[PDB]
């Protein structure tokens, strides 16, 4: 029995109740409510009631532990929304709420259903509201199938996590025909909101898969690093992997030069455990590298800056992205590593008729604000305001190690040479720059100071790394009395 | 070992000794006799339903090649109008104080006019053009 | 006795001082700290010691109320900070903090001071910290009178509102220098961060003022309309306008065309006390306004669209505008009012390449976030999802209006008289449109819904926002249990 799913599939498109059996476990989704109707008595549609109503809601069960979840349904209505679709769904974040479970949503609408009238309006707002209070008490994750347009865009983007499938998904708010109306130009739904463009342009994405297979595959795996609730602790997981393992590859790594250029990876990969990284926004402000990872069999976050990509400057793109990453991180008791390798901000007239004063803040404002145990390690360099923001030691850190060649200076020797002598007898730069920073351009000054715990031979940041984070397992540090901040949006 | 190399199998007398690559929880990236394999381990719901799935082809473009970002070159290392195999570096800029080194991912020859030393003007123009 | 100032003034500025004793009562401050010195011992700075080391911080008193403030000093080192300049204002925000009294400060500074070394960043990052801890406890207000470079930068940012002196000040993250030194394009110091720049184009700065004495006359007026701390109630003010006074100017003010346009203000100013708006961010985004008001001696936020400009449709900077005010306005119990005109949001491909869908959201964010008195007033039309973010009833409104010739519905009638008919005979325009728009493009179906609570004729809003507001002084709502929010960044 293979009944009305061979139209579904004959477009090379899968079902709603298909994606659902994929993700959970083969045996464990029990359907919550599967006779409902519209009773809407309008526009001639007193007819055709269906009993399902477009949505599939249920609870499931992913690797021994609960979730909670619903997929819109495309052959019905285009998967239109109503009056009566959104109850199911604010029900069951109501449950998700009491109880401490996630929720993940599987987005297909085609839109808002326009024979309700403002019904549907109604069930919009009541979903926002649900996702406005709730986020920070339990994660949400989105992923978007199908087409998405109108003001049902709105939902996935207060979510922590949006995903997209490369072929047959988009998203925008306004269709092409209005812009063609306005504005006179002809472009098509994926020259508009397609997949590639939210992963590289907009930066709203948090990835992209090419098959739903793969989609349900790994979105277990992510499944499988978060907390239950906001009130659970960090989930650890057995692992043959232990902290003796050897590194010393890390000896080499950092060039003898100071003007070639090297991969963070190679640093980030041997001190978390063997095949234990999914990076997201992989393909978006490359510079900044941001992910979930595993240290000893419990799950961490990770930060680095990448000197591949243009020198591993610090942006407006790669500011959003690491005050998103580490906001979500510190909301639910997630512990933060970061590796810094930073020549300062990028230069340019764009940066400030864009705003750099207002975004660069926000990743300032997300360390400063934190208060989960926090790991630095100084690679090579650190100047300017980029020290202070990439988590320094004056932000409430825990423990802060430099590496025996790392660098931590007001400026480059050039700017601090030009400053310190104003109209000195000309050649002055050869004496005086190799001096500089002979002299002031090392970690001995900022050791002298305090600034950094101590210097290490870089074989030992795997052994320092699971010290510390795991005598500082039970740190309890609290905030002044706020109803809530006030972050430079 | 869970996320390791080596992989001891013994069936009866025969031993064998396979390596574990990686992997994207759908496809297996395992080596059997010094030669890389893609084998694709799923159950009865995932193999009944990746047939229906579509398999795009990926551009297959050779044609001119563009630097991402603005920079000076200061070393070149391939001729103009001669051959170009995969993973060769082609030259270097210099920004900010760093030298990066674009290569050529995949191509049999060139046909194009070299960008020429301190050529400080980038923003993106086609310093190689592969034809 | 004139000494000493004569070198500042002959440049047609003036001093740190001067600046505090216009801004503080008559006879009511009392400078705190005053002989300091740098203590650095570094590159022939052993010499040339300093009394006041740059900086002037006290306490003074403005409207009978307390207040605490520091000041750059140009004359002396430039305004350089060090690690001795930050520790003043560090006890100067501590102090505050305990006590519930607010902070402003005059920025002046020409950067760090090269001669401490990695001091300056020390000093740098316990400011940040200090920002970031006390960001929704105190309000913070900053003013710039000077140049102001470097990495100093930030803690003005992170501060509530920033205001700018038009003729002799500028603010950005990188000089000039730099800029042609990798790009290679001459741009001058004004043309980089003036004040017009962060006016129009970047949307920091919150204000520009002509002189410096008119900067303290009118700071003096905003400082009269803030709470005192966190805790504290909203003041109230003597006055004797009264909630009697007519206002029959309302019912003409909507033309009785549809494309035609209104000045929003024409609504605004009746239903508040005379002379008693305070815009902030007159100059960016238009379309919205937002700023103070008094509503019967009490201060209240003030946010409305205008059709003036653009038709008064949401947009990415009106979107942060709005919710930086709202997350500002809710953050000390201080009461919103609303006036809705929105057809939706404005189409283009510039849109959704530069992230429509996460801006959009922070204002939905911060309007369901909100727990203080809302009062929505829907004038003419509300559409699409324009109409759930501002302010909707669903989003826990308090008491939502209109006015008797408002619309409230899913889409203009050419979209739904489309959808509704795909292949109908044609000219099904004429007999159609005009139809729907009849039937449903009026506040008879929301109304019925039970979205709006009634409508009323426009000469009754002040009587019926000042009962409102008087009843719903006493609200008591809380938000579920969180560390804190995931603001969509
Ligand atoms: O010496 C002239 C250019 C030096 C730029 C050094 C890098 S580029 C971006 C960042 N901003 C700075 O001031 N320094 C770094
Ligand atoms: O009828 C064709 C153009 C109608 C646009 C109506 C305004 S323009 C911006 C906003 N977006 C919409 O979809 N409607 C409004």
């Amino acid at each position: 029995p293979t009944a009305a799913e061979d139209l579904r599939h004959k477009k090379k498109r899968l079902t709603a109740m298909e994606r659902v059996q994929l993700f959970c476990d083969p045996g464990t989704f029990r359907e919550r409510d599967a006779l409902v109707e519209h009773e809407c008595h309008n526009f001639g549609m007193e007819k055709r009631k269906v009993p399902g109503d477009g949505f599939i809601t249920g609870t499931g069960k992913v690797f021994g532990r609960p979730v909670f979840l619903f997929s819109h349904d495309f052959t019905v209505f285009g998967g239109s929304l109503s009056r009566t679709n959104a109850a199911k769904v604010v029900r069951i974040m109501e449950e998700a709420a009491k109880i401490g479970v996630p929720v993940i949503g599987f987005n297909d609408s085609g839109g808002a259903r326009i024979h309700e009238g403002v019904d549907s309006l109604a069930g919009y707002a009541d979903i926002f509201l649900r996702n406005t209070l709730f986020s920070g008490v339990i994660p949400q994750i989105s992923v978007i199938m199908g087409p998405c347009a109108g003001g049902a865009v709105y939902s996935p983007a207060i979510t922590d996590f949006t995903f997209m499938v490369e072929t047959s998904s988009y998203m925008f708010v306004t269709g092409p025909e209005v812009v063609s109306a306005v504005g006179g130009k002809l472009v098509t739904k994926d020259e508009l909101g397609g997949p590639h463009v939210h992963a590289t342009k907009s930066g709203v994405s948090a990835g992209t898969f090419p098959n739903d297979i793969v989609a349900m595959a790994q979105l277990r795996r992510l499944y499988s690093y978060l907390p239950l609730s906001n009130r659970d602790p960090v989930p650890v997981l057995p692992t043959a992997d232990e902290r003796y393992r050897d590194v010393s590859s890390l000896n080499t790594v950092v060039p003898t030069e100071v003007k070639e250029a090297y991969d963070m990876r190679d640093v980030i990969y041997p001190v978390i455990d063997h095949d234990s990284f999914f990076e997201i926004q992989p393909q978006f402000a490359k510079n900044i590298i941001c992910g979930f990872a595993r240290v000893e069999g419990r799950s961490v976050c990770i930060i680095a800056n990448q000197p591949k990509v243009q020198a591993g400057v610090l942006d407006i793109d790669s500011s959003v992205k690491g005050a998103r990453m580490v906001r979500f991180a510190d909301a639910f008791n997630i512990p933060i590593i970061t590796f810094v390798d930073v020549p300062g901000f990028l230069p340019g007239v764009q940066q400030e008729y864009g705003g750099i004063i207002r975004h660069g803040a926000k990743l300032l404002y997300a360390y400063a604000e934190a208060t989960v145990p926090k790991v630095t390690i100084i690679t090579r360099k650190a100047y300017g305001g980029a020290y202070d923001v990439m988590s320094s030691k004056h932000l409430r850190g825990d423990s802060n190690y430099a590496w025996p060649h790392a660098e931590i200076a007001v400026m480059g020797a050039a700017g601090a040479c030009k400053l310190l002598y104003s109209k000195e007898t000309a050649e002055q730069q050869a004496q005086r720059i190799a001096d500089y920073e002979k002299t002031f351009c090392t970690p001995l000054s900022a050791a002298r100071k305090g600034f950094v715990d101590a210097v290490i031979d870089p074989s030992e940041t795997r052994m320092r790394v699971c010290e510390d984070l795991e005598r500082l397992a039970r740190k309890q540090l609290q905030n002044p009395w706020k109803k809530h901040g006030n972050i430079p949006l | 070992k869970a996320s390791y190399p080596i992989i001891r199998v013994k069936d009866g007398e025969a031993e064998t000794v396979l390596q574990f690559w990686g992997t994207n929880e759908v496809t297996y990236g395992m080596q059997m006799r010094g030669t890389t394999f893609d084998v694709n381990v799923m159950s009865d719901l995932q193999s009944t339903l990746a047939h229906f799935v579509p398999i795009t082809e990926a551009t297959t473009n050779t044609k001119q090649i563009l630097s991402p970002m603005p920079g000076v070159i200061v070393a070149i290392k391939v001729q103009p109008g001669q051959m170009v195999v995969a993973g060769e570096e082609l030259l270097t800029l210099e920004a900010m104080k760093m030298r990066n080194k674009i290569h050529a991912q995949a191509d049999g020859k060139v046909k194009e006019v070299k960008v020429k030393l301190g050529a400080t003007v980038e923003d993106n123009e086609v310093l190689v053009e592969l034809e």
